[PDB]
């Protein structure tokens, strides 16, 4: 084939890269809907960006005007309550979808070779989402907003030699005042574009090494083009997600939040129950469970170290959980542990929740510490079960 | 391996000097 | 001196080049070391039995 | 007589030690002379001095711009 | 020539030593330029600085 | 986007066997001669309209100033 | 109208200046035709003999080298230069005529430009 | 004029220092460029063509 | 060459794309210092983005706090004066180097085939730059900013069918007020990232077809890699630009500015001389020179129509103007006319400036209306000067 005269626009250089990577990318023929969850997370990110821009057309980053500006958006702006509820509940759905993404990856062991770079870029993406959502939640400037900012920024003092200096520098002036508000608005506006860049790199690395499948096996025998076969599957996922998200926006918009964020920030009194948003609760529970706050920060760093250390395991030959009963049970126990851990974080430090959290976090790390053992034993399996 | 150890130590010295030049903690250094 | 010459032809099947440093004299005590260095940079041939 | 061999062919078939370069905007050193290799490295070293100083300036300026301000420093009593 | 080659064999055989030399030279040159420019400033505008007004401490 | 070989023979020299910054000021008067001789048309076209318009504007402004100055 | 240097002083001066420039860089006027530009020049160069096309490539490489070095051809070869001794216009005209005929009666383009 | 520009002294000191230092950097960058391109700008190529 | 084992970390997939498109992309070996401006506009954009983010950590988009916040950055913030002067004079530098970029393209006919898409993406980038700089200049909320915004946005009501409706929608009310300030701030924050994307597409198209050269000839015979041969050239360019920028920051920080902007905006008083920044002056001059303001907006649209129509002209096989004496003189006349027209913009709308601007606009459009004629006539040069 010499391309003398042009046949198809899709194969022209203007649409050639897009053609390959969107229409013609070969995909395993047996993918279920969790790959749809990955695409759905992308859509949630785009929704957040658009609604955030149109919200920032009305938000004043000053300490004396932020709360009343948000109430302006809700009451005066034409269809502004829709924008604000979409932004908040869209942050929530973004985190829900990313959690389902991560747990599918864990179940099917997609972190294994050769997708170590994909998993690591995913971990970086998760860090960026955490930071962006936190600094954004500081913006409305309520009781929960101000006090959560105070606590989570002041736990950065646990660094041995330069903790206090970093805390003061990040605060900008001995407290979490107007300077911190402007700082957080600028950072919240900036970070989503770095998040878009990270997502693009994530997808590029995956596209380099293909895509896993529910069997975990080599899958270059039966492969089909992405369009239209997986576009329609993703479309079904998107419409179902739209119905879910519309249930949340219109009928129960304040269920996923706390009522203390509707009181203007008053640094004098302290609300009796200071907790982050529901999607930071597992991390908050781990950190609160391990005492000696320096130990808590070290434990969070250890959580991310374990997450980054999953891909680089030794044998781990069989990949999918469909052929790993022990690992299947371990994964389900880990998921139950994560849900319980998230529930613990909303409870006070009074007993027995301290014991329950100190057990749950230990079980979390135990999952992360017993996967190589299963891999080694499984590597030992084939020379024992032979039927002859 | 000994040559690698010496090279790593020298590179650590260079990185420490760079960090010191960037932060300028001459006031901090009491000992 | 240290320089280069490049005779591009593009009508020849195989490209051949030589890159050289400055060696040692006959009576330089380091010529034996240079011989050893050449030995540990040994020749390889497409028909060699050593292979890889 | 008849052939008039081409310039490149004559150059390839007749190697000579009297090599001639352009020498328009870069004059040659006389054939027997050591290469001034160190002098260029020290010139580049001075340039690198400057570049490192500039990078240090820019990083510190931005980071300390993000730091506290004279307003809050004076407010704290 | 000899001086340049000597300092070359001193400080240009390992890149870590070269990086340390570059950083140290940048620091020393920065401080020297600071001092020189400050001396030029003092020489140029004399009699104008803050600790020069005759009545600096008599507003009480 | 392919390369087109030409069948040349190229002699090059080490960058450390030849002086570097002398060619800047070597043969300077002829360089300035070239820069001025091959470009005076271009400079005339670039600057002539500008200076002419400035002269016209100043003439007009001064004449109006005198006329209107009572 | 058709204005040639024999019947136009301004055309004579224009041709003189073009000759001076091309002689300075030592490349014929036809060498300025970019194959990537028209794709009819690409076909015309595909139809020309290899000796002619190789001479064109050599002259272009010499010109580019002189441009990089910031110098001109030495006065000897400058006096030996022959600009406007064409080698391509007839073939280009033939190619364009053939393309015009093919387009005029039915026919699909034998070659097309990618987008972009 | 002080009240409208209290940063004049520091601003001018920084400007003088950095103009001088960046001029030195420019000299070094020119030397670096001339050294890198010295191989190409002094080559002799034989092309087998005359006119 | 079977890649059984790793040779070079540059050729590994993690660094392969960067390797190719930055280190190993072949470029003509005779490029002059006029391509460094293309290399340098990106540096200006990066400087603008970084300084803008660090400024936005201190700016308040309200109408009662914008000017005082800018002065806060001036005085209280450590190094804040450096940030603000860098941002302003860096917008100026960005436009200077982009103008040099454009005019080199015009001189060497880089717009000609096959780089029509490169030129068109450049024009779109120019639109984005203009809008970003304008909406950003409205931010400090001075007299010039307020009244320039009023005049220019009000001159969008020249569209026949909609007009007032679009103006009211754009203002968020009935006059340039707090809503417009907040909207302009959000848009100013967003647009530079679209500008980065457009720059990346610009570079992708150029790399598709490769860069031009002073001779304008086919140049796939003598080519060299980008690094290090053009890296050092661009380094010289960057350092010279740094010296220029340092002069324009530390010694003449307000020369390119307009003093009336240091007055807090007052909607009940109009400054005697409402003019835009120096880099909108030619456009403003054309707009004012054409009377019947609807006609002025039509002329402004026609300017971009001509710019986009440049690459799609007639044969004109010779492209570099080094071999085109008539086009060379025409280009110099165009540059002189653009400089003169820029001068006219700052002048009042009295005589004789009206006539001088009416002639200048006609010459500017005559440039575009004459080049196809030059190409058509020059198509038949070889047949006339041939030495047969
Ligand atoms: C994965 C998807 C998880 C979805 C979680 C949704 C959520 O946060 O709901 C809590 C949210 C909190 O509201 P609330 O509890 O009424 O008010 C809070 C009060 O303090 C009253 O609170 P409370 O004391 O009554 O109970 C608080 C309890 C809420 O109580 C209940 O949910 C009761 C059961 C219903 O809060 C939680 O359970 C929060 C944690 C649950 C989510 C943890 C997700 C962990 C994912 C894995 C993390 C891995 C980390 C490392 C990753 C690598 O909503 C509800 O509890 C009601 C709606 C539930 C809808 C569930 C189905 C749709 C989803
Ligand atoms: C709106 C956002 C559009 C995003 C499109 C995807 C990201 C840009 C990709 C640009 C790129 O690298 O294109 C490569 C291509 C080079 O041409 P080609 O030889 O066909 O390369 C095929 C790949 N081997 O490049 C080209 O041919 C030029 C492509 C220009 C960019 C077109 C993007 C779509 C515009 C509508
Ligand atoms: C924090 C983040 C801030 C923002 C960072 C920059 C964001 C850039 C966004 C656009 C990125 C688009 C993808 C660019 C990289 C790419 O396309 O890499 C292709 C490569 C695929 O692998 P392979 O098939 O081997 O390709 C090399 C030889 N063909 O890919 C790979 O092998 C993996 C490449 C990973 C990334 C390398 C850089
Ligand atoms: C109080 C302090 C101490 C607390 C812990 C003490 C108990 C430790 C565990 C004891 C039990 C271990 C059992 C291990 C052997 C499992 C045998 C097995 O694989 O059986 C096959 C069965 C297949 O299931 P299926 O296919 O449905 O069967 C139909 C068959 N035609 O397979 C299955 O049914 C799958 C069962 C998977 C079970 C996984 C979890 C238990 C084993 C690991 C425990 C690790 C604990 C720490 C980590 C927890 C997670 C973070
Ligand atoms: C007082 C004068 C000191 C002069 C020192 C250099 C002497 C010398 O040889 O200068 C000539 C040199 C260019 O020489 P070249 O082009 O190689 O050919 C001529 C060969 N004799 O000229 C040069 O190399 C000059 C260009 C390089 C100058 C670099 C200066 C860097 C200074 C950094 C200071 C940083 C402080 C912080
Ligand atoms: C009306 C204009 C008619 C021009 C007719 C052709 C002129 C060709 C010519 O040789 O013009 C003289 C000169 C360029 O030629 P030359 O003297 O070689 O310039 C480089 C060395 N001085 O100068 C020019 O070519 C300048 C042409 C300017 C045209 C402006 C048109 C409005
Ligand atoms: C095709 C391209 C794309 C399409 C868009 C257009 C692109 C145009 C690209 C070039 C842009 C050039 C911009 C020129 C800006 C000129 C600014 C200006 O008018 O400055 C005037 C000023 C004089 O001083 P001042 O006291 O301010 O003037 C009296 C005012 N009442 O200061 C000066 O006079 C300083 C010098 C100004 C520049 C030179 C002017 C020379 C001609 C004027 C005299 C005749
Ligand atoms: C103002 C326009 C004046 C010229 C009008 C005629 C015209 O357009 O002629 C086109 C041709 C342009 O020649 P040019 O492209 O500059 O250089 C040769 C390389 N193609 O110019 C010519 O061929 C000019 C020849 C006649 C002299 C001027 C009448
Ligand atoms: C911004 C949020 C994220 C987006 C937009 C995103 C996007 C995507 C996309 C488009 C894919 C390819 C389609 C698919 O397989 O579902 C993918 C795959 C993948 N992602 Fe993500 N992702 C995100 C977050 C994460 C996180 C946090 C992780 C884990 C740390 C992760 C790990 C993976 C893995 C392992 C795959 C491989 C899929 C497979 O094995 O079949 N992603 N992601
Ligand atoms: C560049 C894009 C974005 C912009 C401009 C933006 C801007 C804003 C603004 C102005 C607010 C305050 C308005 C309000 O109180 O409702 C806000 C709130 C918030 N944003 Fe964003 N945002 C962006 C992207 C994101 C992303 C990607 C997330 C992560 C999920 C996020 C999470 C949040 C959260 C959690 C809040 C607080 C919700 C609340 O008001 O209760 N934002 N954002
Ligand atoms: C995301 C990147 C950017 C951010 C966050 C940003 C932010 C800001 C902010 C907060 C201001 C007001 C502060 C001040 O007036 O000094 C400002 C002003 C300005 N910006 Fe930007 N900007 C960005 C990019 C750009 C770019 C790319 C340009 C040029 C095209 C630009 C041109 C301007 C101009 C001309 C002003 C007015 C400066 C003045 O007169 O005081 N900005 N920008
Ligand atoms: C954000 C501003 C811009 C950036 C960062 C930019 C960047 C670049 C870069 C990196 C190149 C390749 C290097 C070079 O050839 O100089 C380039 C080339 C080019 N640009 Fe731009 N550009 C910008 C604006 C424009 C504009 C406004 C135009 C015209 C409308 C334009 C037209 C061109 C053309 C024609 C080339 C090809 C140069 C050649 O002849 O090889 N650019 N640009």
């Amino acid at each position: 084939t010499i391309r003398n005269q042009r046949f198809s626009l899709l194969k022209e250089p203007i649409s050639s890269t897009l053609n390959q990577h969107l229409i013609d990318y070969p995909t395993p023929s047996n993918l279920s809907y969790w790959w749809g969850f990955g695409s759905l997370a992308g859509i949630c990110l785009v929704i957040q960006i658009v609604t955030g821009v149109f919200l920032a057309m009305h938000y004043t980053p000053h300490v004396d005007l932020a709360f009343n500006s948000v109430e302006h958006v809700m009451r005066d702006v034409e269809g502004g309550w829709l924008l604000r509820y979409m932004h908040a509940n869209g942050a929530s759905m973004f985190f829900i979808v990313v959690y389902l993404h991560i747990f599918r990856g864990l179940y099917y062991a997609s972190y294994s070779s050769p997708r170590e770079f994909v998993w690591c870029l995913g971990v970086v993406i998760f860090l960026l989402m955490i930071v962006t959502a936190f600094t954004g939640y500081v913006l409305p400037w309520g009781q929960m907003s101000f006090w959560g900012a105070t606590v989570i920024t002041s736990l950065a003092s646990a660094i041995p030699v330069v903790g206090d200096t970093i805390v003061t520098w990040l605060w900008g002036g001995f407290s979490v005042d107007n300077a911190t508000l402007n700082r957080f608005f600028s950072l919240h506006y900036l970070l989503p574009f770095l998040l878009v860049g990270a997502s693009l790199l994530h997808l590029a690395a995956l596209h380099q090494y293909g895509s896993n499948n529910p069997l975990g096996v080599h899958s270059e025998m039966d492969q089909i083009s992405f369009y239209p076969y997986f576009y329609v599957k993703d479309l079904v996922g998107w419409v179902a997600f739209a119905i879910f998200f519309s249930i949340w926006i219109f009928y129960a918009p304040n269920v996923l939040g706390h009522p203390d964020n509707y009181i203007p920030a008053n640094p004098m009194s302290t609300p009796p129950h200071i907790v982050p948003e529901w999607y930071f609760l597992p991390i908050y529970a781990i950190l609160r469970s391990i005492p000696d706050k320096s130990g808590g920060v070290a434990a969070i760093a250890l959580v991310f170290i374990c997450l980054l250390a999953l891909p680089f395991f030794k044998s781990m030959y069989v990949r999918s959980s469909s052929f790993r009963p022990i690992y299947q049970g371990i994964f389900w126990l880990l998921l139950a542990d994560c849900l319980l851990l998230g529930w613990i974080g909303c409870q006070p430090v009074e007993a027995p929740f301290v014991t329950i959290g100190q057990i749950s976090s230990f079980v979390f790390f135990l999952f992360f510490a017993i996967t190589p053992i299963l891999g080694r034993v499984g590597r030992g399996i084939p020379n024992s079960y032979t039927t002859d | 391996q000994p040559a690698d150890v010496k090279a790593a130590a020298m590179w650590g010295v260079a990185a420490a000097t760079g960090g010191l030049y960037l932060v300028q903690v001459s006031i901090l250094v009491l000992p | 001196t240290g320089s280069e010459v490049r005779m591009l032809d593009d009508d020849i099947p195989l490209a051949q080049f030589a890159v050289a440093f400055e060696g040692a004299s006959w009576k330089d005590p380091d010529s034996i070391a240079l011989m050893v260095m050449q030995a540990m940079l040994g020749s390889w041939n497409k028909t060699a039995g050593g292979g890889k | 007589l008849i052939p008039e061999i081409p310039a490149t062919v004559a150059a390839v078939k007749n190697p000579s030690s009297k090599i001639i370069y352009d020498e328009h905007n870069h004059e040659r050193f006389p054939p027997g002379d050591p290469s001034k290799r160190a002098f260029a490295y020290f010139v580049l070293t001075g340039g690198r001095f400057v570049y490192a100083s500039l990078i240090r300036l820019l990083v510190l300026k931005f980071v300390l711009s993000m730091s506290a301000s004279k307003d809050v420093l004076a407010l704290a009593s | 020539g000899g001086i340049f080659e000597s300092l070359y064999k001193v400080v240009m055989r390992r890149n870590s030593v070269y990086v340390t030399f570059v950083i140290a030279g940048a620091f020393l040159g920065e401080r020297a330029v600071d001092y020189g420019i400050h001396k030029l400033w003092e020489a140029n505008n004399v009699g104008k600085r803050y600790e020069d007004i005759p009545v600096l401490g008599q507003k009480l | 986007k392919q390369i087109v070989p030409v069948k040349s023979v190229i002699y090059a020299l080490s960058p450390f066997q030849q002086k570097v910054m002398t060619g800047l000021w070597k043969d300077l008067p002829t360089k300035i001669h070239h820069k001025v001789s091959e470009n005076w048309i271009s400079a005339t076209l670039l600057l002539g309209p500008l200076v002419g318009t400035y002269a016209y504007v100043q003439n007009y402004l001064e004449k109006e100033k005198l006329h209107h100055r009572y | 109208s058709f204005l040639d240097p024999k019947k136009n002083w301004l055309a004579a001066q224009h041709m003189k200046s073009l000759v001076k420039r091309l002689s300075k860089y030592g490349l014929r006027y036809d060498d300025l035709y970019d194959p990537y530009y028209d794709l009819d020049v690409k076909e015309a160069l595909n139809r020309l003999p290899k000796e002619v096309v190789d001479a064109r490539h050599a002259r272009l490489k010499r010109a580019i080298d002189l441009s990089m070095k910031h110098e001109y051809l030495p006065e000897d070869l400058q006096a030996m230069q022959t600009p406007f001794r064409g080698y391509l216009q007839d073939m280009l005209a033939l190619v364009k005529r053939e393309r015009a005929e093919r387009e005029a009666l039915g026919g699909l383009p034998l070659y097309q430009r990618s987008i972009p | 004029s002080w009240a409208a520009e209290p940063e004049m002294e520091e601003r001018k000191l920084m400007g003088f220092k950095w103009i001088f230092v960046l001029s030195l950097a420019l000299l070094q960058a020119a030397y670096y460029r001339r050294l890198r391109w010295s191989v190409l700008k002094s080559r002799k190529l034989v092309l087998d063509v005359v006119n």
